[PDB]
């Protein structure tokens, strides 16, 4: 399982979805259109393909300076 | 508790003399901290505490077993920013403002760039929730609301991602100037967040004036950040250097600036833009108040220079 933010279109993606493809919703951003969610790490391809999937994004990492 | 200290970098940011002004304590001003989290009974930083938060693995916790610092370096930072002007420790910048401590960094001082999102979204909500309560347009400076009027992240990535950037276009048009590490690498060019056009890039000096060689080029300023002696946990004291020690200086110079100009004026000044060299913005304010050392003019180390808090305060009320 991995850990991926989806920029979505609201008029056409529903939360609900992602279980559909067998994975599940972490985080529906308030002030940005996009949410974090979890997904078999197989399963990111059929993700961008999901309804009002606009760009799917890996969880980067940063570090302390 | 030792006696207290003005560590150098204080001292060469020009931050004493402008005391007497303000230490930012004007009640409409926070800083937001994006680091490992706060020792939120530290001495020398507790009354600065006004919210601790955390972000980490997408949930939002205000819970102070999940806020702590598990690592040194989110403490590190704010008593940077806001040790308090006492008879121990150390000194901040603003030794009056109050800090919101955003956990974004795990106890290993890595983090995800979801939760830093996310962690920038609790600096624009505030403790409670809620962007813009009255629906005026006004989030930073609005005394209605509560969002932080600066964030302070003394961190970086590589990646450039749509969605955190989304983010901190909203932070930016909330009125909230935004701070970060140029990046430890000897890089030519600032890391992530830091690299965006909307947030102040900051390089770090040593106690000579020379730029520290680890430092990421093409900041927009520059502050002290070798040999920085600040609070670390557990109650304590320690001296680290990098980047992400520089960066408070410039957010403790921001907080003194939007403090007196708020309570001189009631209101607080626009962020601005890195080019601009007028007095009529908070970064405006840094380029032309800031020791131009290096070559004339801006430069690929230094930036505009060396933040100093007493001149850019000067300007903003003048
Ligand atoms: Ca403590
Ligand atoms: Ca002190
Ligand atoms: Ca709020
Ligand atoms: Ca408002
Ligand atoms: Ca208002
Ligand atoms: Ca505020
Ligand atoms: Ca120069
Ligand atoms: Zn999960």
């Amino acid at each position: 399982t991995i850990r991926v933010i989806v920029s979505v279109d609201k008029a056409k993606f529903n939360p609900h979805e992602v279980l559909g493809i067998g994975g599940h919703i972490v985080y529906q951003f308030k002030l940005i259109p996009a949410v974090v969610v979890d997904v078999p790490a197989n399963a990111v391809g059929k993700l961008k393909k999901m309804p009002g999937v606009e760009k799917v994004e890996f969880d980067h990492q940063a570090v302390l300076l | 508790q030792p006696a207290q200290t003005i560590p150098w970098g204080i001292e060469r940011v020009k931050a004493p003399s402008v005391w007497s002004i303000t230490d930012g304590s004007v009640s409409v001003i926070q800083v937001a901290v994006l680091d490992t989290g706060v020792d939120y009974d530290h001495p020398d930083l507790a009354a600065n505490i006004a919210w601790c938060v955390s972000t980490l693995r997408g949930k939002v916790s205000t819970k102070l077993r999940d806020c702590a610092d598990q690592n040194g370096h989110g403490t590190h930072v704010i008593g940077t920013i806001a040790a308090l002007n006492n008879d121990i420790g150390v000194v901040g910048v603003a030794p009056g403002v109050q800090i919101y401590s955003v956990r974004v960094l795990d106890a290993r001082g890595s983090g995800s760039y979801s939760d830093i999102a996310i962690g920038i979204a609790q600096a624009i909500l505030g403790p409670d929730g809620v962007a813009d309560k009255d629906g005026d347009g006004i989030i930073a400076g609005d005394p209605d609301d509560d969002a932080a009027e600066v964030i302070s992240m003394s961190l970086g990535g590589p990646a450039d991602d749509s969605y955190l950037y989304d983010m901190i276009i909203q932070a930016y048009n909330a009125g909230i100037v935004i701070v970060a590490a140029s990046g430890n690498e000897g890089a030519p060019s600032p890391s992530y967040p830091a690299a965006y056009p909307e947030v102040i890039a900051v390089g770090a000096i040593d106690s000579n004036d020379n730029i520290a060689s680890f430092s990421n080029r093409q900041p927009e300023v520059s502050a002290p950040g070798v040999d920085i002696l600040s609070t670390y946990p557990d109650d304590s004291y320690e001296t680290l250097m990098g980047t992400a020690m520089a960066t408070p200086h410039v957010s403790g110079v921001v907080a003194l600036i939007q403090a007196a100009y708020y309570q001189k004026y009631g209101k607080i000044l626009p962020v601005g833009t890195f080019d601009d060299i007028s007095k009529n913005t908070v970064r405006g304010i840094l380029h032309i108040t800031a020791d131009d050392l290096g070559p004339t003019g801006w430069d690929a180390d230094y930036g505009y220079g060396v933040v100093r808090a007493a001149l850019a305060v000067q300007a903003a009320l003048g």
